[PDB]
Order: structure tokens, then C-alpha cells, then sequence
């Protein structure tokens, strides 16, 4: 079956640095393309940036522009999110999610990697 | 800046199950991408879980979402309907579009339970 | 790698490119001392047409490779107004060199579309729909044939002449393509590789497949330009020094050589006769042979579903085949018609089968083929090659044909069915399936054939 697991969430600090992956399996991970969603504690879901299978194509959401770096290694089949400068606005679950390209659409979600700012 | 915004209502939809019951999804504007497509989607997210897609390009049902949901919708305005709420419905959906970058969420609609 | 799908763009773009250029073209084709004056200047006017075929395809490279295919698609529509245009100028002032000349850019219109829309839609579409949207031109071509003589016997029952009818028939497929098809994404191809754009070629490839990812298509079409890289211009002359291309040349030329010397139109026009052999009413043989185009039309699109299927190496075998039997069932049976009156119905039966088979796979398939066997840079100018070897074979034959059929009578299907032998077995030992393959494959199949 196909799995989505992210790592390298945890506790950092406001103005603080933290480096996110997602592994996946189960399909062949360089014919699809990749997007980071989140939500914040007690929210609605917020997208974040996405990746095309071959990195040509990246966007950002405009609370990350300047801010955060999406990349991915297709060889290792694996995704990325660097993020830097870290915010309390920034506190949330992070989700990688699988762009199905037949319809384009997140069709597969991983269990998301949590991640907190504070004090 | 460019913002696509997307709006949900109601915020809250009390239910007995077996009603019928419809969300709405209003974009602030044209949502059709350059690619002749509408990228409309409607996904359900549990408590505790992780989301999952049900709708995707308006109107079409995804891989094991039951017959009982049903997208529509034209231009700026669109619906998801569900023609009987069964007890594993129940949870927060979200419309998102993927057409214009920064891609978006609405905020949410919470289809519970009436007690 | 992900299957693409038949898209309403995609669906709208080869129907107009088709429709135009190829329905048009295969429409027109129906409409291309005394005693010897006549015979000459006949032989001249039906031979202005090919030759026509053959400047165009000459031209081809040129056009292609500046305007882009739809470009070469709408001087094609060019080309094909403006002997209409002179038709109406004839009605005011016609001379017999303004016919000439009006069957000579005929021809060239003929040649020229031919050539660029399998290209077209072959760059366009994605593989599968490549051999599919491949063969269809083709069906265009006996639609336009089948219509052109239905709505011509449908005229002369309802009128002597259909004029503003048939010039607003003609006028459609033109206007029609002029108007929408300039609004249709170009070869995506043509775009990223030629004309060097990667936005527009993306977005190209976004609004032809249906999806927003193209990615992978498009780093594989950059390893088309690699490929094509170390090659560089690869003029007519450069391609005819390549080893790597060789085969494949060979390929090509052996492919429309055959074709055109499969003695097709001899059956065209000598239809009539067997059907006159048979006994058959001119009301009737007007009917049977509608019934043939019947039987064209629909074996090809059975041939557009066919190809893509089974693949375009076992049609072409299975094509010739029935063509080279039918063709040594029809020598013996002509023989035994004179002598039975049972024959001569066989021979009927017979020809249908040659029509099916030529049908499937010696008419459409060549074509599309030269489309996938060479990568971008080689592909126009093998489409020149290709579709010179295509009009020149079908002049020769034009003009020798009558010599050798009046000399040695039945016997002329003979050296058509040895023409067909040979082919085939051409097919068998040389050409590869090209179905699902993507052009730098089927190059790499292609290059290790000509290495070793």
C-alpha cells in the first residue's frame, strides 16, 4: 500500500531554524508532484508550497514567501521542506501530500510531523 | 499581492443522520486555470486524522468516496452535497483550488452531529 | 511513466487540423493528333498534381521549421484557398494554363498536408494518441474521398453544378481551421526544442494532456535535443550521410515506394472495369464503389483503434500480405473470369479485400510512421524525402502504368504483388513496433540496428 511519513518536526525557538521530510513508498514518486499543507492548533487547513515532479515548477504561500524552501530528491524519494525564521504564527501540523497528476488533486496524505515555536 | 480566496458556509452544520445536507464554496474570483480546468476539490478531515480527498475538478468522486457525495458548482460559486449523512461523514471539510498560486483552503465547514 | 488521455483540446485541435488540411486533401484528390494531343496534355494536367505533391514536400522542411506545423497547416490553407479563389476568377475569365497551375498549387497544398499533419499531431499528441491522432488524417483523407464522390452523384441527381454549395463545402474546413485552429497550442515540441521556449511549450503541454504537471514529457523531449544536439541541422543531404538515420531512411523510402508501386490507383480507376466484367449497371458500379469508400472510411477508423492496439509493424504485414494475395488471387483470377463466369465474382471479393488491406496497413500508417521513427530535427526533412519518394512513385506509376497495362494486360499486378513481397518482407526483417515507444527508444532500437 502506498505510505507518506514525514520527520523532523519537534520544539525550536522564534527566529529559529527546522528541517522537514517525507518519506514515501508504494508508487513511483517522480511521476507525481508534492505539496506541504498545515494547520494551526484549533484552524482550518493552510496550504504552504508545492513541488513539480521534476522541481521546475515551486510556489509558496504568501505567509511563507522569503521564508521557507520546498525541495525534493526523486532518487531518494524524498521531500522536503527547509524552513528558517521561525514564527509562533508558524506552530502547526505540517501534512506532505501526493499530486495525483491524472486529476491533479492531494489524493494521498501522510500522518504529518508536528511542529512548535515557543518560548 | 494575488489572493485567491475561498469561502465557506455555514461554519457549523447540525445534522441527524440520514439528512440530506450541502456545503458551500465561494472564490472571491474565477477559479478556471489556464489549462481549461476547474480545480475545485473538497477534502474531509476527521479528528485526530489526517485529511482525505473526496471531490476533485468540481464534480468527480475520487476512488472509494460513496456515491452518497456529490460535487457541483459554476464560475465562483460551488456545492458539495451529501444526499444522506451517515455517522462516518461527520467531521470538518474544506474546498481548496488549485488554479492560481498561492493555492488555498477555505476555513472550513464542521458537519456534527445534532444532540 | 503516466498515460495520457484523449483531451477536448486535444480532440478539437487534431479534428480541425485534420478536418482542413487532410479532409480537404482528400476530398480534392477526387476532384484532381487530337487524339493525342488529348492523350498528352491529360497526362500533363494529372501529372501537374504530384508534382505539385512533390514541390510541396520539398518545401516542407522550410515552412515547418519556421512557421512551426500549424503554421505550415495555414500556408497549407493558403495554398488550398487559392486555387478556389481562381476558380471564381475563373468563373469570371478561365484559361487552360490557369488550370495548370490551379492543379499545380493543388498539389502542392496535397504534398504539404500530407506531410505536416501526421507531424502535427503526431508532436502534439502523446504516444498512444500519437499513433492514434497518426492514422487519423488518413481517415479524413477517405472520409473526404467518400464524401466527394456521394455528395458529387448527390449533386448531379439534384443539379448540373452545386456551386455556391460546393465553394462554401470547400470554403468550411478552411474557414473553420483559419479561424479556431491559430488559438490551439502549437507543437509543444516545436516550442520547447526549435523555437526555444519552456513556458510555452509547458503550458502547451498543460492544456493538451489535461494536467498541470508535464515534467516528465518535457525533460524527455530535452532528451530528444540532446539527442538531436550532436546531430545539428540535419539537412536532406547530412541526413542521406547519416548511419544512424539509415535504416530508418531506408525505412521511409522503402515504405512510400511500396505504397505508391502497390499499384493503388489502377484499382482505383479500373474498378469500374472488373465491375464491367462482372455485368454490373454504371448506377450500380456507382453504388459499389461508394461502397468501397464505405469500406475504406471504416476499416480506417477500425485501423485508427487497430494500430494503436495490435501496433503499426503487424498491420503493415498484415496490410501488404492481404494486398500481394489479393493481387496473385486477382492475376489468376482475371485469367479464369474469361474462361468461368464464377471467377470473375471472386475477383470482386478479392479486390475488397485489397481495398481492406491497403487500408489498414500500406495507406495510413507510413506517414505517422516517418513522424515516430525519426527525433525532431531529422523528422521534417525526412518527411521530405519521404513524401518526394511518395509523389515521384505515384507519377512514375502515373505515367508507366499505362504503357505496361495496355502491353502485357493482367500481368501488371504481378510485378505490383512482387512490389508487395519484397515489402513485406522489408516489414519483417527491418522495421521495429513502434506502439507505446518514445521517440528516443525507438531511435535507441533504431541506432543499435545501424551500429551493429
Amino acid at each position: 500500500e502506498v505510505n507518506l511519513v514525514e520527520s523532523g518536526g519537534g520544539l525550536v525557538q522564534p527566529g529559529g531554524s527546522r528541517k522537514l521530510s517525507c518519506a514515501a513508498s508504494g508508487f513511483t514518486f517522480s511521476s507525481f508532484g508534492m505539496h506541504w499543507v498545515r494547520q494551526a492548533p484549533e484552524k482550518g487547513l493552510e496550504w504552504v508550497a508545492h513541488i513539480s515532479s521534476g522541481s521546475r515548477t515551486i510556489d509558496y504561500a504568501d505567509t511563507v514567501k522569503g521564508r521557507f524552501t520546498i525541495s525534493r530528491d526523486n532518487p531518494k524519494n524524498t521531500l522536503f521542506l527547509q524552513m528558517t525564521s521561525l514564527r509562533s504564527e508558524d506552530t502547526a501540523i505540517y501534512y506532505c501530500a501526493r499530486g495525483n497528476g491524472y486529476y491533479d488533486a492531494l489524493d494521498y496524505w501522510g500522518q504529518g510531523t508536528s511542529v512548535t515555536v515557543s518560548s | 499581492e494575488l489572493d485567491i480566496v475561498l469561502t465557506q458556509s455555514p461554519l457549523s452544520l447540525p445534522v441527524s443522520l440520514g439528512d440530506q445536507a450541502s456545503i458551500s464554496c465561494r472564490s472571491s474570483q474565477s477559479i478556471v486555470h489556464s489549462n481549461g480546468n476547474t480545480y475545485l476539490e473538497w477534502y474531509l478531515q476527521k479528528p485526530g486524522q489526517s485529511p482525505k480527498l473526496l471531490i476533485y475538478k468540481v464534480s468527480n468522486r475520487f476512488s472509494g468516496v460513496p456515491d452518497r457525495f456529490s460535487g457541483s458548482g459554476s464560475g465562483t460559486d460551488f456545492t458539495l452535497k451529501i444526499s444522506r449523512v451517515e455517522a462516518e461523514d461527520l467531521g470538518v471539510y474544506y474546498c481548496f483550488q488549485g488554479s492560481h498560486v498561492p493555492y488555498t483552503f477555505g476555513g472550513g465547514t464542521k458537519l456534527e452531529i445534532k444532540t | 511513466e503516466k498515460t495520457g488521455k484523449l483531451t477536448l483540446v486535444l480532440a478539437l485541435a487534431t479534428f480541425l487540423a485534420a478536418f482542413g488540411s487532410s479532409f480537404q486533401y482528400g476530398y480534392n484528390v477526387a476532384a484532381v493528333i487530337e487524339s493525342f494531343t488529348l492523350t498528352l496534355l491529360w497526362s500533363l494536367t494529372v501529372s501537374m498534381f504530384p508534382f505539385g505533391g512533390f514541390i510541396g514536400s520539398l518545401m516542407v522542411g522550410f515552412l515547418v521549421n519556421n512557421l512551426g506545423r500549424k503554421g505550415a497547416l495555414l500556408f497549407n490553407n493558403i495554398f488550398s484557398i487559392l486555387p478556389a479563389i481562381l476558380m471564381g476568377c475563373s468563373k469570371i475569365a478561365k484559361s487552360f494554363e490557369i488550370i495548370i497551375a490551379s492543379r499545380l498549387l493543388v498539389g502542392i497544398c496535397a504534398g504539404i498536408s500530407s506531410n505536416v499533419v501526421p507531424m502535427y499531431l503526431g508532436e502534439l499528441a502523446p504516444k498512444n494518441l500519437r499513433g492514434a491522432l497518426g492514422v487519423v488524417p488518413q481517415l479524413f483523407i477517405t472520409v473526404g474521398i467518400l464524401v466527394a464522390q456521394l455528395f458529387g452523384l448527390r449533386s448531379v441527381l439534384a443539379s448540373e453544378e452545386g456551386w455556391p454549395i460546393l465553394l462554401g463545402l470547400t470554403g468550411v474546413p478552411a474557414g473553420l481551421q483559419l479561424l479556431l485552429l491559430p488559438f490551439f497550442p502549437e507543437s509543444p515540441r516545436y516550442l520547447l526544442i526549435q523555437k526555444k521556449n519552456e513556458s510555452a511549450a509547458e503550458k502547451a503541454l498543460q492544456t493538451l494532456r489535461g494536467w498541470k504537471d508535464v515534467d516528465m514529457e518535457m525533460e524527455e523531449i530535452r532528451k530528444e535535443d540532446e539527442a538531436e544536439k550532436a546531430a545539428g541541422f540535419i539537412s536532406v543531404w547530412k541526413l542521406f550521410r547519416m548511419q544512424s538515420l539509415r535504416w530508418q531512411l531506408i525505412s521511409t523510402i522503402v515504405l512510400m515506394a511500396g505504397q505508391q508501386l502497390s499499384g493503388v490507383n489502377a484499382i482505383y480507376y479500373y474498378a469500374d472495369q472488373i465491375y464491367l466484367s462482372a455485368g454490373v449497371k454504371s448506377n450500380d458500379v456507382q453504388y459499389v464503389t461508394a461502397g468501397t469508400g464505405a469500406v475504406n472510411v471504416f476499416m480506417t477508423m477500425v485501423t485508427v483503434f487497430v494500430v494503436e492496439l495490435w501496433g503499426r509493424r503487424n498491420l503493415l504485414l498484415i496490410g501488404f500480405s492481404t494486398c500481394l494475395t489479393a493481387c496473385i488471387v486477382l492475376t489468376v483470377a482475371l485469367a479464369l473470369q474469361n474462361t468461368i463466369s464464377w471467377m470473375p465474382y471472386v475477383s470482386i471479393v478479392c479486390v475488397i479485400v485489397y481495398v481492406i488491406g491497403h487500408a489498414v496497413g500500406p495507406s495510413p500508417i507510413p506517414a505517422l510512421f516517418i513522424t515516430e521513427i525519426f527525433l525532431q530535427s531529422s523528422r521534417p526533412s525526412a518527411y521530405m524525402i519521404g513524401g518526394s519518394v511518395h509523389w515521384l512513385s505515384n507519377f512514375i506509376v502515373g505515367l508507366i502504368f499505362p504503357f505496361i497495362q495496355v502491353g502485357l494486360g493482367p500481368y501488371s499486378f504481378i510485378i505490383f504483388a512482387i512490389i508487395c513481397l519484397l515489402t513485406t518482407i522489408y516489414i519483417f526483417m527491418v522495421v521495429p513496433e513502434t506502439k507505446g515507444r518514445t521517440f528516443v527508444e525507438i531511435n535507441q532500437i533504431f541506432a543499435k540496428k545501424n551500429k551493429v
